[PDB]
């Protein structure tokens, strides 16, 4: 099988700056090479085939080089809808066979997200379980910490995060946080507190509830 | 234009069939190679099966991972290919989508080999806090537990509350069940005069949920 590897894994660029990404083939593929722009949830979107053809209905700031082993695409000045994850594809030979993607993401100002914690409702502890929820919103860049306590105690192992992408309306990131415990156990604790650490903040921010007050 | 739309996927078992279907419309289809690629957050892309246009004979290729398992044929009177899978595996979950020759692909359909129920979500209220900055920003939301397969939509006040959403891409659990969360800031002086219902819909489960969430009494 031929190999496919793209460079960078993934970037940032500015609104209008140049983008060049690169796909790499273990053997020659004389140019039978396509490459794609996926969004999340998504199709791909063919961009530029047999290496440098520019599909119809594609924006002309797209355009694909190389030869042999090695091929680009450029973006020659970035706009935000550009946003997204970009693959290339061999068709040379039996398997066709893909690269890993490379996903390009728009650079912003650094924001500090704001912080919201929500106990478990009295809904779900009638079912035997409790998941208290941390919520960080809009904050750049992605990097961030959530540290959960329970009456002091650090919990590892017991929580789990998702994060939203960038899109049309959204420059920064979202994160939860939920901390899962059983209902026995969430009632023998009082403090329940998350603590974000973001380069945006001067130092960490720290919620908490107190199991069964307002 | 061109215009790809597949359809047949779903949730089965370990060891079961699925046939996966293509209508294509927009272009000659007796003349165009057509191919099966899937994609899974594990593997990333993959191709898995190409057939010939007429003059090719309807040759076929297929990826040594489905060879002797999966079947592509297709029926140009239709306009239609097809994905016959037996025999399938856990690893062959992905979203499947069509496509001419990679030049247009369909929106895709999505294929859970598990030996897992279909479970419809339970909707819990992330209610507005009571110690919401006066004046403020608070936070509200809904978290959409224990469901299987994917996947989940949600939105806020039939679609007229987009404003300060984020829905989270969901993430799976020890227990194999999906959960996801959407929250929604908010002025905190609207708490007392608006109302936010968060619409929630499982279809693979046929559940439907309208959760009001309002801020905890005392």
């Amino acid at each position: 099988d031929i190999k496919m590897t793209q460079s960078p894994s993934s970037m940032y660029a500015s609104l209008g700056e140049r983008v060049t990404i690169t796909c790499k083939a273990s053997q020659d593929i004389n140019s039978y090479l396509s490459w794609f722009q996926q969004k999340p949830g998504k199709s791909p979107k063919t961009l530029i085939y047999r290496a440098n053809r520019l599909v119809d209905g594609v924006p002309s700031r797209f355009s694909g080089s190389g030869s042999g082993q090695d091929y680009s695409l450029t973006i020659s000045s970035l706009e935000y809808e550009d946003m997204g994850i970009y693959y290339c594809l061999q068709y040379d030979e039996f398997p066709r066979t893909f690269g890993g993607g490379t996903k390009l993401e728009i650079k912003r100002t650094v924001a500090a997200p704001s912080v919201f914690i929500f106990p478990p409702s009295d809904e779900q502890l009638k079912s035997g379980t409790a998941s208290v929820v941390c919520l960080l919103n809009n904050f750049y860049p992605r990097e961030a910490k959530v540290q959960w306590k329970v009456d002091n105690a650090l919990q590892s192992g017991n929580s789990q995060e998702s994060v939203t992408e960038q899109d049309s309306k959204d420059s920064t990131y979202s994160l939860s946080s939920t901390l899962t415990l059983s209902k026995a156990d969430y009632e023998k604790h009082k403090v329940y507190a998350c603590e974000v650490t973001h380069q945006g903040l001067s130092s960490p921010v720290t919620k908490s509830f107190n199991r069964g007050e307002c | 234009e061109v215009k790809l739309e597949e359809s047949g996927g779903g949730l089965v078992q370990p060891g079961g069939s699925m046939k996966l279907s293509c209508a294509a419309s927009g272009f000659t289809f007796s003349d165009a190679w057509m191919d099966w690629v899937r994609q899974s957050p594990e593997k990333g892309l993959e191709w898995v099966a190409e057939i010939g246009n007429k003059g090719n004979n309807h040759a076929t290729y297929y990826a040594e991972s489905v060879k002797g398992r999966f079947t592509v044929s297709r029926d140009d009177s239709k306009s239609r290919v097809y994905l016959q899978m037996n025999s399938l595996r856990v690893e062959d979950t992905g979203t499947y989508y069509c496509t001419t020759r990679f030049a247009y692909w369909g929106q895709g359909t999505l294929v859970t080999v598990s030996a897992a129920s279909t479970k419809g979500p339970s909707v819990f209220p992330l209610a507005p806090s009571s110690k919401s900055t006066s004046g403020g920003t608070a936070a509200l939301g809904c978290l959409v537990k224990d469901y299987f397969p994917e996947p989940v939509t949600v939105s806020w006040n039939s679609g007229a509350l987009t404003s300060g959403v984020h829905t989270f891409p969901a993430v799976l659990q020890s227990s194999g069940l999906y959960s996801l969360s959407s929250v929604v800031t908010v002025p905190s002086s609207s708490l007392g005069t608006q109302t936010y219902i968060c619409n929630v819909n499982h279809k693979p489960s046929n559940t439907k949920v309208d959760k009001r969430v309002e801020p905890k009494s005392c």
